[PDB]
């Protein structure tokens, strides 16, 4: 069935760049507003932060991280992808889930560790 | 009429309205509230009426709620490359509006498509309805229905409840065209009424002459406009009122 | 930005029995509301489409009203399995520009 | 019997290219620029980007194209000859101007089966045309036929009085081109 999938590297270098790498069994090719931006801190809670629509519009980043992290979907299998800059204590957990009708979140994914101390 | 029109086409299929020997106001259509999207990328958003043009070109079409500033010259994304492709060199204007209380039903009504993949990105002003299936280079579809190949076509689900990203939005694009044949779409003209007895500046149909403007015992033939002297001179015009 | 608040996470129940939580928003609009289900180290889950529905493989337990500006959901019979937090996601409702804004949600807890 | 019925201009006028046809129907008169083929016999039986809504018996008609223009000009002067169009002064006056905008070079004629018409040719021609008192073209004199109707075209004027009138320039118009240059020299050795 349709699946949500994360992969990325557990340790990352202060405000070091790391990409999130993301795959799905389904293919979304246009009507997939999917988000992973979605921050889960550690025993505090989500909060969304950005979208991205196949368009290639980029959609928007409602300021919560100003413009330090950015969205480049590549498309082809389902790859799409987030690149950080500045991170500085962000948190571990955070998952790409994919949106359906009446602005919801049917379908999350795996959690993912990261560590911002060297 | 265009605009009240009770069926719509879908966007692989867009279809296109002429318009010829016809006089345009574009009043209406400014002071129409209705009207969720005004924005124009001709020349002016104001003087469309004051501009004359050779003939226009209507195309009308159904697409998602969002991506309706996505329906501009340039703008590669999806609909840009497989849908109705907008010219990058385009002096028309693009005018959206909602329809959610019409055209929306329950259960996701799937009359309007929308083409997902091509071989390459359609040319602009294209319309498509062959709908071949799409290969992704293995081609192993000789049957109906195989693997990585499907019917490019995809039914729009749009619902009212849903939200306005993927509630039902119309667009209607015009486009300017400027070619060797005689103008035949213009604005409307504005006439006054006329003084007579008295040195006032006219503008009798392109004529543009001054002088005492008083009643004429001459018969001009029904075809004729405006009279002249031995030295061609204009010393007499027809009122077209 | 869309500004949000909610009651406090603090939800304690004996045996079943019924706890309502009121997570609202200032200027969150009508019929756009959803909640989910946060289970402690697993996978977030869904619940409702829109405006105290049911959506699907969900429990007729898990209603609410939409009420005036304030939105209020109701869980009742509370178990081991429905002891997790539930959060509430609030979106805006415009094309230009949408957002959304998540609660701090509540905790349930079964004795 | 009134066989002719209309007429077909169009560069290719088989459905090729775009091509403007005439019907006439006593209710109404037809004009399109929509491109279709036809038979060969177009006989009447009893895309599109324009289109317009309208042997006692003798009609003329001017057709002609200037600047995307298909201008048409009638007269329907009584003539009580059936041999041929008899003498006599007839100005046509125009009906349809309409901006067609399409290049024509051929020109087809529409008939009837259960009838004479002759095909003119306009060419550039200064004219002196006469004017009435109330508009209409009485007369009219050619300004190249003979020197008779050159003369009167050079003094604007129907009668000219006894004398010696000069009219044009006889220029003997050069009939071959020569050039001459001195014998070639030796070309260079690029071989
Ligand atoms: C347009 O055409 C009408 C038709 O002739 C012009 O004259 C009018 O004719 C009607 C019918 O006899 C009269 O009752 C009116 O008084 C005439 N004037 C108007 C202003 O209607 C008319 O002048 C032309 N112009 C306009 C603006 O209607
Ligand atoms: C002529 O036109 C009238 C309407 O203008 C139509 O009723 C009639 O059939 C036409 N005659 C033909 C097509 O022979
Ligand atoms: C009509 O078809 C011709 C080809 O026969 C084409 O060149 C022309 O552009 C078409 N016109 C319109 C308005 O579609
Ligand atoms: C008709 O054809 C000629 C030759 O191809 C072309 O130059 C001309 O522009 C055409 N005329 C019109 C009115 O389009
Ligand atoms: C001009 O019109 C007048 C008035 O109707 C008429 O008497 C006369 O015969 C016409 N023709 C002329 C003067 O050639
Ligand atoms: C070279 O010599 C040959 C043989 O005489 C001659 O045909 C040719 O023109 C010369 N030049 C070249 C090949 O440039």
């Amino acid at each position: 069935q349709e699946q949500l999938e994360e992969s990325g590297g557990g340790l990352v270098k202060p405000e070091g760049s790391l990409t999130l790498t993301c795959t799905a069994s389904g293919f979304s090719f246009s009507s997939s507003y999917w988000i992973c931006w979605v921050r889960q801190a550690p025993g505090k809670g989500l909060e969304w932060i950005g979208c991205i629509y196949t368009g290639d519009g980029s959609t928007y980043y409602a300021t919560w991280a100003k413009g330090r992290f950015t969205i480049s979907k590549a498309s082809s299998t389902t790859v799409t992808l987030q690149m950080t800059s500045l991170t500085a204590a962000d948190t571990a957990t955070y998952f790409c889930t994919r949106e359906g009708g009446w602005y919801d979140l049917n379908l999350w994914g795996p959690g993912t560790l990261v560590t911002v101390s060297s | 009429e265009v605009f009240n029109a009770t069926r719509f086409a879908s966007v692989y299929a867009w279809n296109r309205k002429r318009i010829s020997n016809c006089v345009a106001d574009y009043s209406v259509l400014y002071n129409s509230a209705s009207f969720s999207t005004f924005k124009c990328y001709g020349v002016s958003p104001t003087k469309l009426n004051d501009l004359c043009f050779t003939n226009v070109y209507a195309d009308s079409f159904v697409i998602r709620g969002d991506e309706v500033r996505q329906i501009a010259p340039g703008q590669t994304g999806k609909i840009a490359d497989y849908n109705y492709k907008l010219p990058d060199d385009f002096t028309g204007c693009v005018i959206a509006w909602n329809s959610n209380n019409l055209d929306s039903k329950v259960g996701g009504n799937y009359n309007y498509l929308y083409r997902l993949f091509r071989k390459s990105n359609l040319k602009p002003f294209e319309r498509d309805i062959s709908t071949e299936i799409y290969q992704a280079g293995s081609t192993p579809c000789n049957g109906v229905e195989g693997f990585n190949c499907y019917f490019p076509l995809q039914s729009y689900g749009f619902q009212p409840t849903n939200g306005v990203g993927y509630q039902p939005y119309r667009v209607v694009v015009l486009s300017f065209e400027l070619l060797h044949a005689p103008a035949t779409v213009c604005g409307p003209k504005k006439s006054t009424n006329l003084v007579k007895n008295k040195c006032v500046n006219f503008n009798f149909n392109g004529l543009t002459g001054t002088g005492v403007l008083t009643e004429s015992n001459k018969k001009f033939l029904p075809f004729q406009q405006f009279g002249r002297d031995i030295a061609d001179t204009t010393d007499a015009v027809r009122d077209p009122q | 930005d869309i500004v949000m608040t909610q009651t406090p996470a603090s939800v304690e129940a004996a045996v079943g029995g019924t706890v309502t939580i009121n997570c609202q928003a200032s200027e969150s609009i009508s019929n756009y509301l959803s909640w989910y289900q946060q289970k402690p180290g697993q996978r977030p889950k869904l619940l409702i489409y829109y405006a105290s529905t049911l959506a699907s493989g969900v429990s007729s337990r898990f209603k609410g009203s939409r009420s005036g500006t304030e939105y209020t959901l109701t869980i009742s019979d509370l178990e081991c399995a429905d002891a997790a937090t539930y959060y509430c996601q609030s979106a805006a409702d415009s094309i230009s520009d949408k957002r959304h804004a998540f609660g701090g949600g509540t905790e349930v807890l079964v004795k | 019997s009134n066989i002719i019925r209309g007429w077909i201009f169009g560069t290719t006028l088989d459905s090729k290219t775009q091509s403007l046809l005439i019907v006439n129907n006593a209710t109404n008169v037809v004009i399109k620029v929509c491109e279709f083929q036809f038979c060969n016999d177009p006989f009447l039986g009893v895309n599109c980007t324009f289109e317009y809504v309208s042997f006692k018996n003798l009609r003329e008609f001017v057709f002609k194209n200037i600047d995307g223009y298909f201008k048409i000009y009638s007269k329907h002067t009584p003539i009580n000859l059936v041999r041929d169009l008899p003498q006599g002064f007839s100005a046509l006056e125009p009906l349809v101007d309409l901006p067609i905008g399409i290049n024509i070079t051929r020109f087809q004629t529409l008939l009837a089966l259960h009838a004479a018409y002759y095909v003119g040719y306009l060419q550039p021609r200064t004219f002196l045309l006469k004017y009435n008192e109330n508009g209409t073209i009485t007369d009219a004199v050619d300004c190249a036929l003979d020197p008779l109707s050159e003369t009167k075209c050079t003094l604007k004027s129907f009668t000219v009085e006894k004398g010696i009138y000069q009219t044009s320039n006889f220029r003997v118009q050069p009939t071959e081109s020569i050039v001459r240059f001195p014998n070639i020299t030796n070309l260079c050795p690029f071989g």
